[PDB]
């Protein structure tokens, strides 16, 4: 403990307790005896006029009369106050470093896992496509650790996380990469485009030192950006020998002829191409891991060789259709019936994703946006744009005032199922071609072509150009007979 | 819960060591400490 | 294509600005002896600012100032002042990035850049907002009351809201919302919440908020206020004269709290819509004493306390019309509104 | 209240001869820009005066 | 209103950069007239958080419970004229609070 006595103690018992009878004015022993001064000063009657300027003023360095007997206080250095202040403003984070990408490392860890839960709950794909993922990374982290002395070239970006996901989906080779890619982005399925969440509140705060902020979806997807990093990815990984027939597939097939033109025959026939010279007879594998950083024209991303196939065959096949299976005015009907309309959903994702106003194909529907297509946009805003956000602070007067404002324009509301499902819709534009039983049909197949170019380009990377790049690469390719 | 009242709003609030002395749904600067169910003795005269 | 909400992703826009001015202050200064960050303000210090409005419009109608200047430009000429300051902005020009280089080498060649810097940018945030901004335009340019203010209501909740079109949008969208609001109670949340009554301008370089459509309260009239004080005039007309009224002493007590400041301090539409407010106010007092000698056969009615009561007022209103038109008030066709109230005191005999 | 500077918790007393009531107490963050440890307190005392032999009439 | 008309009565206060110029400097180095032109009174108002805290009619009761002055912004109109009327200035500067009259014609009461 400190001692008694920075003042008095009663020297006749040995009782180091003091009173005070402030009636009395006196100080006295607090359990046994005596005065401990007769003296009492300073309590003046009434004759303050007060001419005394008394520059003086105490100041805590001339002591102080002490009229506490009563202490405890310490040593002090002097005026502990600058040292106090900057204990409060010292719980921050003033980190960087080793420790700070340690965490850095750590939220990206867990955005990631909530990503894969909400993964399960949208195509309920057991232990399995949870587990899978886990090691994924498990697998990813090996590789971080035996670099890092002070190695601090993580990969990641907002794109890694999905490359992730995307691999493991592969192995177990559930979905599509577009598909995947607009359904996220049309209902938020993703937590990747916000890096609020995590629960970081705190992860937030640690000046997650310079890492951290660079979370959230900083932004969208480039031509490449998205396939590129997954082939880091899959090199990061060694993908391709520890997983199973990755970028496969027949559903991408599928999900492509449904997409628009969906013909009962085109399935077969691009899957007859495929068979032909794209890769052997055989179901194209996930690329491997470019090992090196100047990612060249790998083009060897599986899908993207699909895609092209795809409209390769829908061309070559409608345009010496010598039997002519495929009708003149059949043709531009497709073409026709196709032009915009609604969608049970996937419709209205495709321009939310339009809306990323990147190379202007989707820029002008901006503008045109059908009518409703413009109201329920403003009804996919109003429900998944709300997380938006939650100053901080900055008077919890402006938020008074921001709460009195959204009050004021309330915004909001101041046979059903219109938007019909996907498969309606579908339904209802093969049947809108149902009558089925020179140079202008060349013309409608080059104007077909261009439009499909602008739908599968759109969900992915496109390259206005690589695009037709690649287009251009397995065209070489084929005439190898 | 501590309770403290908005002396031009009427709205209760328990403001504590980490908020601003403030009135929460009006912004005013002053409040009154609200009574509470607290046991006093009182000899009737 | 509309006016987004937001502070213009600072990245390559400032070092564009960078290379602007400071070529601009360099041929700047071998032009100026063509005749004997800082470079940017130092720009707007040797050419100035505008004052609370949009152009230095003023006039042009006083001093001649001859101006033959005498086609004084020999393309020799011109080559001579253009051939050193070119060489000066490449040492920048090279820690530049490759974009900002032929940017720089079109606007120094005179060309314009037809890539609009919110044709680019790719934010997420930012990028949808455009979106909306956009969708608000097309669909108050068809009336579509419903959905415009949707999208309104949205465009607000979303981070990236200056007042801005926030409220050059959200008075008409209460107009032509037949249903709640009267932009008046949005006009006087934004009178409240742009008062800023804060006497300033020039000084740093204002390139998120230049726009004399928000700002003011220490001279710079706001526009919002001067719409809220007029549209509340109109408010006050529409079934009037056709102790729950108040509204047209609400806005005199309103407009006085004012009394020189920022707004009457600064002259005008203040001063001139008050005692339009003010005339308004005597004319109704004239009808609800006025039909057939005030109502009907005379008055009786103890003398006429309400013609002097109505006199001090004729009286009062043409103080706030002269002081309008004394300091150097244009607004006011005075020809006309003495005319008027010279006619209407007549209905007051 | 407690002074970091003293390391203490420390308490204002009340001197008087009598007892009173502490009838309301107000909060006082007024005037201020932050002042967010709520410095300022206002405390009212009922002091009840029964007459009394020598109280004036 | 008498306040007004007294500084009306004031009038000026003129004073001299000292003459110079380099008759420059005896015929003065120009005027500089200066002077208040109007006095305005403001009824009680309390911004909090200074600028940007939408500003809210102030009444007695909170001077009382606050134990404050119940001040109104006072203002007045000042003239700097230059050589005479060569340039005109004008500057509304704010002078502090005033404390203002209950019930007078400058009290929310
Ligand atoms: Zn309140």
């Amino acid at each position: 403990m400190s001692t008694f006595i920075r003042g008095p103690i009663c020297g006749t018992d040995n009782c180091p307790s003091r009173l005070w009878r402030i009636i009395d004015g006196r100080r006295t022993c607090q359990y046994g005896h005596v005065m401990e001064g007769d003296v009492e000063f300073n309590d003046d009657e009434d004759d303050l006029n007060g001419l005394g300027a008394g520059v003086i003023t105490r100041r805590l360095n001339l002591t102080t009369n002490a009229t506490g007997s009563f202490q405890s206080s310490q040593l002090t250095n002097s005026q502990l106050l600058q040292q106090q202040q900057r204990q409060s403003h010292k719980k921050f984070k003033k980190l960087i470093g080793h420790e700070a990408k340690l965490l850095f490392l750590k939220s990206f860890q867990f955005i990631l896992k909530r990503q894969i839960r909400w993964l399960i709950t949208e195509m309920r794909f057991p232990k399995e496509f949870e587990h899978v993922a886990k090691i994924i990374w498990l697998k990813i982290l090996k590789t971080i650790n035996d670099q890092p002395q002070e190695e601090l070239k993580l990969q990641l970006h907002m794109t890694s996380t999905i490359s992730i996901l995307y691999l493991a989906s592969t192995h177990l080779s559930l979905p599509v990469y577009t598909c995947d890619y607009i359904k996220w982005i049309c209902t938020a399925k993703m937590p990747y485009f916000q890096a609020s969440e995590i629960l970081p509140k705190s992860w937030r705060i640690q000046l997650p030192n310079y890492y951290v902020s660079i979370l959230e979806g900083s932004i969208s997807p480039f031509n490449g950006q998205l396939y590129n990093k997954i082939a880091l990815t899959c090199g990061m990984i060694h993908f391709k020998e520890f997983f199973n027939s990755e970028i496969s597939c027949q559903g991408l097939l599928l999900k492509l002829v449904m997409q628009c033109a969906l013909p009962p025959e085109f399935y077969f026939y691009t899957k007859q191409v495929i068979e032909f010279e794209e890769t052997d007879i055989r179901n194209l594998t996930l690329w491997e891991r470019t090992d090196e950083r100047h990612t060249g024209r790998v083009s060897n991303h599986a899908e993207l060789r699909v895609l092209s196939y795809f409209m390769l065959t829908i061309n070559w096949m409608l345009s010496f259709d010598r039997d002519r299976q495929y009708p003149l005015k059949w043709i531009l009907s497709l073409t026709e019936s196709l032009t915009q309309r609604t969608t049970t959903s996937e419709s209205i994702g495709r321009n939310i994703v339009k809306v990323v106003y990147p190379d202007k194909p989707t820029s002008s529907d901006y503008f045109q946006w059908s009518e409703e297509e413009t109201l329920e946009f403003l009804k996919w805003m109003e429900k998944q744009f709300l997380p938006t956000q939650t100053s901080m602070e900055m008077t919890i007067d402006q938020k008074i005032a921001r709460r009195k404002l959204y009050k004021i324009f309330p915004l909001d509301r101041e046979d059903s199922t219109h938007q019909l499902t996907f498969i309606e819709d579908l339904q209802e534009r093969y049947a809108k071609q149902t009558p089925f039983f020179p140079p202008a049909r060349k013309e409608a197949i080059g104007r077909l072509l261009t439009h499909i170019a602008s739908q599968l380009l759109v969900d992915f990377a496109i390259s206005k150009e690589q695009l037709k790049d690649c287009i251009s690469r397995i065209k070489n390719a084929c005439l190898h007979r | 819960t501590l309770k403290y009242i908005c002396a031009e709003c009427s709205s209760k609030l328990s403001l504590s060591r980490t908020d601003a002395v403030r009135c929460k749904d009006c912004g005013h600067r002053i409040l009154l400490k609200a009574r509470t169910k607290r046991l006093v003795q009182f000899e009737a005269r | 294509m509309f006016e987004v909400p937001i502070t213009l992703t600072n990245r390559k826009f400032a070092q564009r600005r960078k290379l602007k001015y400071q070529y601009i202050n360099y041929i700047s200064r071998r032009f100026d002896r063509i005749s004997k960050s800082d470079e940017e303000r130092k720009f707007w210090k040797k050419y100035e600012k505008p004052e609370k409005s949009f152009e230095i419009w003023r006039t042009v109608s006083s001093q001649n100032k001859q101006p033959i200047n005498k086609q004084k430009m020999t393309y020799h000429n011109f080559k001579k002042i253009e051939k050193i300051p070119l060489r000066k902005m490449e040492i920048p020009l090279l820690h530049c990035t490759k974009e900002n280089k032929l940017y720089f080498q079109s606007i120094s060649r005179g060309l314009e850049p037809l890539k609009t810097s919110t044709s680019e940018v790719r934010n997420y945030r930012t990028r949808h907002i455009v979106t909306l901004t956009d969708l608000l335009h097309l669909n108050v340019s068809r009336h579509n009351w419903s959905l415009a203010y949707k999208i309104f209501a949205t465009l607000i909740r979303i981070p990236g809201v200056q007042i801005k079109s926030l409220w050059g949008i959200g008075v008409e969208i209460l107009d032509n919302l037949s249903n709640s609001s009267s932009g008046l109670d949005f006009l006087q949340w934004m009178c409240q919440i742009y008062s800023s009554k804060s006497r300033f301008v020039q000084n740093i370089n204002y390139r998120s908020i230049v726009p004399p459509f928000q700002t003011g309260s220490r001279t710079h009239t706001a526009k919002f206020a001067i719409t809220y004080l007029w549209s509340s005039l109109i408010n006050c007309q529409k079934s009037m004269e056709p102790t729950e009224n108040d509204l047209l002493q609400e806005l005199i007590d309103k407009i006085s709290e004012w009394v020189l400041t920022p707004p009457f301090m600064e002259d005008a539409e203040v001063w001139f819509i008050y005692a339009s407010c003010h005339l308004l106010k005597a004319d109704t007092l004239s009808r609800q004493f006025v039909n057939d000698n005030k109502n009907n056969d005379l008055i009786g009615l103890d003398r006429d306390i309400k013609i002097n009561q109505v006199i001090k007022h004729i009286h009062y209103v043409r103080t706030f019309l002269k002081i309008c038109l004394d300091k150097g008030g244009f607004a006011v066709p005075s020809r006309l509104i003495e005319n008027q109230l010279k006619s209407f005191e007549s209905r007051l005999y | 209240y407690f002074d970091d500077t003293l390391n203490k918790t420390k308490i204002k007393t009340y001197h008087s001869s009598e007892p009173a009531y502490i009838e309301e107490v107000n909060l006082i963050g007024d005037e201020s820009n932050k002042f967010q440890e709520l410095q300022t307190v206002s405390i009212k005392y009922r002091i009840r005066r029964t007459p009394q032999i020598g109280d004036k009439f | 209103g008498l306040l007004n008309l007294g500084v009306k009565d004031i009038g000026e206060k003129v004073i001299f950069d000292g003459k110079p110029l380099n008759s420059n400097s005896g015929y003065l180095g120009n005027k500089l007239s200066v002077s208040v032109e109007q006095v305005s009174i403001a009824k009680p108002m309390s911004n909090d958080g200074v600028s940007s805290a939408v500003e809210r009619k102030v009444y007695p009761s909170e001077s009382r419970q606050r134990l404050t002055s119940y001040r109104g912004k006072l203002l007045l109109k000042l003239k700097w004229s230059v050589n005479n009327g060569e340039e005109n200035l004008f500057e509304v500067r704010d002078c502090g609070g005033l404390p203002v009259m209950l019930q007078s014609n400058r009290c929310h009461l």
